[PDB]
């Protein structure tokens, strides 16, 4: 993906994280576990919801075929009518299929971006107080208990304390 | 001790396409294309369609004896007609501006039939012998019930002068016809007068028809032809007929009580005895999808038609193997 | 000591929409949709429109007495006609291929009127008594000024044979008519000859009209009908008329001096005495926008019409709260 | 946003920077102030200008309705004509509104990208000679006067001198 | 020691456009627009087009003497006709529903000509003197070869009653005509009977034509007119003619042996003696591109037409200076 | 570009690298040379190939003009016919030119993204065992022979050995 996180430096997703799209996995002396990041997840849910509705609404008003009858010596206008109706179907079919293709690609990259931004958010808090492993994980120099882990999730990790 | 950043995976096998990659497995997706229908012709919004079965619009409106089902029809949501209905013009001929009339029906939800010229009223002409073997009813020769085939009485066809004033506060669909005989001998046999005409007048209409004689192939066992004409007679306006021969007089004229959204749907299907809010010639639709791919020509509150086989939006993210 | 990287904010409240988010406040934006008009019918590029007011195109071209304003009209940028102009065909009837003629006017910017048949020239027929109460002028019975309603002189209608050669190096719009009388008694009263015709010939035209008699409803106090026909007579070509009755002869025929871009605009509006470079039936447009949403049918150098209420492009970045 | 800078790790914009879209804010013993980055700003101005003109030009040639008259027994072709004219308006309306939606989204992300690239440009110069605070700011280990600040803005920051 | 990450550059000067930047030099690109053609009218899929040269479709089908090249034509992939072919209707007139017939030809790949009425068979009428100076052949007066201009024999024009039964298992294109004389004296000179008609009947057709007399401008040295009519006679159905004057009888009627995809192409170009799989009125196309910009109206397996001057896709990356 | 690598922190491309789109250049006591990164290159080749085919296929079904003839008193329907045929050409021309414009821009950014992701991939392996120069290059603290260089290209660079 464009942002290099999903199937990138983070090789795979977590079957074990069911309460969100993006989040954290901690491991220390007390144990290990998954915690979904509510903020980034809800933002993603809002963005994708709006997108689907935006997509629907734009297509909502679009060409509708009508039945028109022509006799045996009105073949030219019968043909004109057919090409007109077929022509608009092709235009609107193309629009639908292209929009889906383009926006699907943007949706996957949006998720990739959200993971990256969440990763950097943590990286920027920890600074040189942890080893950047290269796989999405940060290994602490100090022992990090469940409260210490919660501060990283908080956005409240006190760098000056553990420096 | 460590903290990791990661993303959701699951057991989903749903795939989506993108520009650069096809069949990308995602954790969540949303199909937006309705692919199914029930396969039946249904009532729309509870309101039953007018199903002509094997009768055509002409057969119904002219009152072909096989279309006795469709005398004084109830109001319809839409109309259903086959591609090649057998019960069309029983007596061979043409229907003038038939397609323009059919188009008018797309704006019409209900007709009420009324008598403008009584059949008994033809005291100076013979009105009960105007039948043919081409339009049979119960094994006996009959004719289009809504119009009267007039012929001479005691070997004399006196000039007809008839006028009807539209006192209803409605537009009125008036139908009439002219008969084209096989030869000069048949012209005299039926109407006696060698040269004949039919003049029809309204505020707008200024018509004068003359019978065209020609040797024609037998259609439905008859080489004679009937050419049918129509008009919309506005309220407070009168229609005037004058003819010395070959006149097919209007007994009944349809009254347009309701003008609404309607359509003449082409389908070989019959009646499912179901209800729907969106109908196609293939069958009815019941879905919340924004799109469908069943059939372009629909009636009612419908999703938009596209030619796609598949429209799936990614909602979730790329799912891991 | 520190150095920071940052971005512009400001007091802007302009918002733009995106796929994922609506009403995003941005520092700078650019509206590209023209939403306003002056509300007036204006001169286009200084060149005044032909405003028919309550006259129709037929009324103007046939020379209806109420349309005396529009004899020898100056050249027009475009034409303005109401939806239901009262001064149409004063004497009831039809105008043959009226819509095709109206379409021809979309390619025409100026007519010059010329006399092809002088009214005095009818020495063998009566030409000054061809009037009706349906076309009144100054409280007296009149007729379409451009054509002559010819009648018998001293109880005789001799056959008319008239030819005009188009010596102008222009196409020429020729108009003429046929009269349809109420009954056989009126036919004889006016023209005497019971059976009559009108034959019209050019290099291309091969026409022969016969009066159709019928009892008709009174329109404008008359049950008689006038059916009007036209042609474009090319240069160096002649038109030939022959008739023994019911002929409405051409006094004047219009000359097509200028062929340009024009349009027949449908509007109830009158005249603003303004000037513009882009005109609509709602009013005129003065903007540099690429788009507008006023009305689809425009004339001149205009932005493109769309059905949108709002088109705003983000130029700046997301503005902070 | 996709690039995580605007309303991201840089929480908000600067009312105090009026001469550009992106730039720097310095603070030291001598004082503090905003300096717009001319290069990145001009590049953004060019990109957005071209985009607006590109957008206009693509729409410049598009369907124009024409008035056509039909009589009372030409209702089918009158209806065909209406559907044809209405159909193209819907196609072109959809194109306009969609293009605006899609390109607006790209424009905001373009700005987000420019801020990010400018931030990294500085980060890559300073290297380990300053603390990355996590908020768009870099705090120097050495005292950095107005000439020192100018070298960072220059692209000329001499890492080997202050190392 | 160091390791660097970097990207490809090369000597390419190919440029592509984007929304924000034009003329961006890239390492690799792919043109998708076919801009060239050979400039010739070619055989399609080996199958030669019917090139009418200076003859029109009417001239060919009626059998104009200048169109002797096109008697019993071989099957064609498509048809080529000029914008203003000189060899059209040699004798002046009209062709009825000509455009609808031309449209029918778009579904037709081969005609086979057959005789339905032999010219010798007219034993009661004169058939060999029906010629004119307007249709000259080898310096002598001739006529449309496919139809017979019938005239009176020994100063008598007896009524014609002729019927043909379509025993071929094919649809049959039948052509016939009516003659419009200059005056009443010419009507009698040619056919004697003052009032004449032509009645034509099939299972569907119910026609009766009468000559319209008018004074007309000389076209090709003649002021008389010929109006030509047609029908498709279905298998096992018969056509019936009856006339007492002015009848242009069918000698030959075309047989529709093959119905396929075809088109009437408008072009001034002649014949390149080449072969192609995609043909335009400008010339033929040979490319694997998805698009072209030569001409909208094409026949065969073609790329899609667009109005663009340039369509280039970036495949590679931004190339360095 | 959006990702800031191509014509960004990596000023220019390499005429000397002919066997791929993205790759590495090493220099040490033994010598210097270009090595194309096969994986990222092949991924780029696949993405662009599919894109071109996707683009072609979507346009494959599109309006085709047909010749229709009208007489002198059928000018309205002749004009309707012309506007219908011209209208669809403008719609399909616009679609083609816009799609090319939009996807060209995405293609350039895709390449920029691939270079960035490859750069970060290396950065994340090396960690603090090399100096990040700011120009796409990493200067090693330890002497790095051709096997050492190969491990970085491998994805196998043993950080713990050289730490
Ligand atoms: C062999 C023979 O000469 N039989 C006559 C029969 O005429 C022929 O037989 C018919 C059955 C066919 O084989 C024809 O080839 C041929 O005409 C006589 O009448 C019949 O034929 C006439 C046409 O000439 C009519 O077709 C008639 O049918 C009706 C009908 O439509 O059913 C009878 C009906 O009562 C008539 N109705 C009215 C209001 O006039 C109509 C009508 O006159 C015509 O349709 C107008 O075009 O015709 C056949 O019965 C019969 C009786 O005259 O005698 C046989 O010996
Ligand atoms: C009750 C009665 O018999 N009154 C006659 C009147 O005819 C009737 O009264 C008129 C007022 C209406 O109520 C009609 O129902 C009825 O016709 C006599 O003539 C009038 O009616 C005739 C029609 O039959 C004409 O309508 C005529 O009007 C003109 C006209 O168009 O204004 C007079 C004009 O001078 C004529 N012009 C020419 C060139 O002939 C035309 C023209 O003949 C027709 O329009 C052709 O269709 O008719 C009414 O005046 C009048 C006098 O004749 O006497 C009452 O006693
Ligand atoms: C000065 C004069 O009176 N000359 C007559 C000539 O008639 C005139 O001269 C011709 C040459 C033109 O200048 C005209 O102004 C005028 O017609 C006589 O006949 C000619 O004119 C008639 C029409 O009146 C025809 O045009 C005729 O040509 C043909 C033709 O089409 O070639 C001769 C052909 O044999 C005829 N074929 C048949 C089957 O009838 C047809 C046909 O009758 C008409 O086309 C039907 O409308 O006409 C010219 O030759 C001639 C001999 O009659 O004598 C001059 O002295
Ligand atoms: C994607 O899946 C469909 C059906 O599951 C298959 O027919 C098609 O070949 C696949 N496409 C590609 C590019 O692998
Ligand atoms: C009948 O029609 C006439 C027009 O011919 C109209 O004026 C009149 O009011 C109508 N009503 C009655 C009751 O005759
Ligand atoms: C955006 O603003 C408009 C106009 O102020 C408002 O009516 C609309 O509800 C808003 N839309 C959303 C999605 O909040
Ligand atoms: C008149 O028209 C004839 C055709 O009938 C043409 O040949 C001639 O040149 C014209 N000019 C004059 C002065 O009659
Ligand atoms: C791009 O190149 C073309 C052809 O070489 C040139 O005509 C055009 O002006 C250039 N456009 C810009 C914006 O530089
Ligand atoms: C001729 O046509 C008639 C219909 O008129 C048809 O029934 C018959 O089979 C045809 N064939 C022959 C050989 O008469
Ligand atoms: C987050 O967690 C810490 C404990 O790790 C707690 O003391 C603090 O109050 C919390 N802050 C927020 C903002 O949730
Ligand atoms: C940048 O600023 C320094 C002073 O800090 C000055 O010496 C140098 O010449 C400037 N360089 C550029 C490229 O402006
Ligand atoms: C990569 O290179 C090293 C030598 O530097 C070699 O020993 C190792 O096996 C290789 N590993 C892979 C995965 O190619």
């Amino acid at each position: 993906g464009l942002f290099g996180a999903i199937a990138g430096f983070i090789e795979g997703g977590w079957q074990g994280m069911v309460d969100g799209w993006y989040g954290y996995h901690h491991s220390n002396e007390q144990g290990s576990g998954y915690a979904a990041d509510k903020e980034s997840t809800q933002k993603a849910i809002d963005g994708v919801t709006n997108k689907v509705n935006s997509i629907i609404d734009k297509m909502n008003t679009q060409f509708e075929a009508v039945g028109r009858e022509f006799n045996n010596l009105e073949r030219r206008i019968e043909n004109l009518n057919k090409k007109m109706e077929d022509g608009f179907l092709d235009v609107w079919t193309y629009n639908a299929e292209l929009l889906v293709l383009m926006e699907n690609e943007r949706t996957l990259d949006f998720h990739d971006s959200n993971v990256k931004n969440l990763y950097d958010k943590v990286r920027l808090q920890l600074r040189d107080n942890a080893k950047e492993l290269g796989n999405g994980c940060f290994e602490f120099y100090h022992k990090c208990d469940n409260e210490c882990m919660e501060s990283v999730r908080n956005g409240t990790y006190d760098y000056p304390q553990y420096s | 001790d460590q903290i990791c950043i990661g993303y959701h995976a699951n057991n989903s096998t749903e795939q989506v396409d993108t520009i650069m990659e096809k069949n990308v497995t995602v954790t969540h997706a949303q199909d937006i294309l309705e692919k199914t229908h029930n396969g039946k012709l249904c009532d729309l919004d509870g309101v039953k369609p007018l199903i002509l079965r094997d009768c055509s619009v002409a057969g119904w409106l002219l009152g072909n004896p096989m279309c006795d089902e469709f005398i004084n029809v109830p109001e319809w949501s839409y109309i259903v007609e086959k591609a090649n209905p057998v019960n069309d013009l029983c007596y061979p001929g043409d229907f003038n501006d038939y397609e323009e009339l059919k188009h008018l029906l797309s704006r019409i939800n209900h007709f009420e039939k009324i008598q403008i010229i009584p059949k008994s009223s033809w005291s100076s002409h013979e009105a009960s012998l105007g039948v043919s073997s081409a339009c049979p009813y119960q094994g006996k020769s009959s004719f289009f019930r809504n119009v009267v085939w007039l012929i001479k009485k005691n070997s004399t066809y006196p000039t007809i002068k008839r006028s009807y004033n539209n006192t209803n506060q409605e537009d009125l669909l008036v139908l009439w016809g002219i008969h084209h005989p096989n030869d000069a001998a048949e012209q005299t046999k039926l109407y006696q007068n060698p040269t004949t005409y039919i003049s029809v007048g309204t505020s707008t209409l200024n018509q004068r028809l003359v019978p065209r004689i020609a040797t024609r192939s037998k259609v439905n066992g008859q080489s004679g032809r009937m050419e049918f004409f129509w008009t919309i007679l506005k309220p407070n306006d009168a229609i005037n007929f004058e003819s010395n021969g070959n006149f097919i007089a209007p007994e009944y004229a349809y009254k347009i009580v309701k003008k609404g959204d309607s359509t003449i749907m082409k389908s070989e299907l019959e009646y499912g005895n179901c209800n729907t809010k969106c109908q196609t010639p293939m069958g009815a639709i019941n879905s919340s999808m924004p799109f469908h791919n069943i059939h372009p020509l629909t009636i009612g509150e419908c999703p938009k038609y596209v030619k796609s086989n598949r429209l799936v939006l990614a909602t979730g993210l790329r799912n891991s193997p």
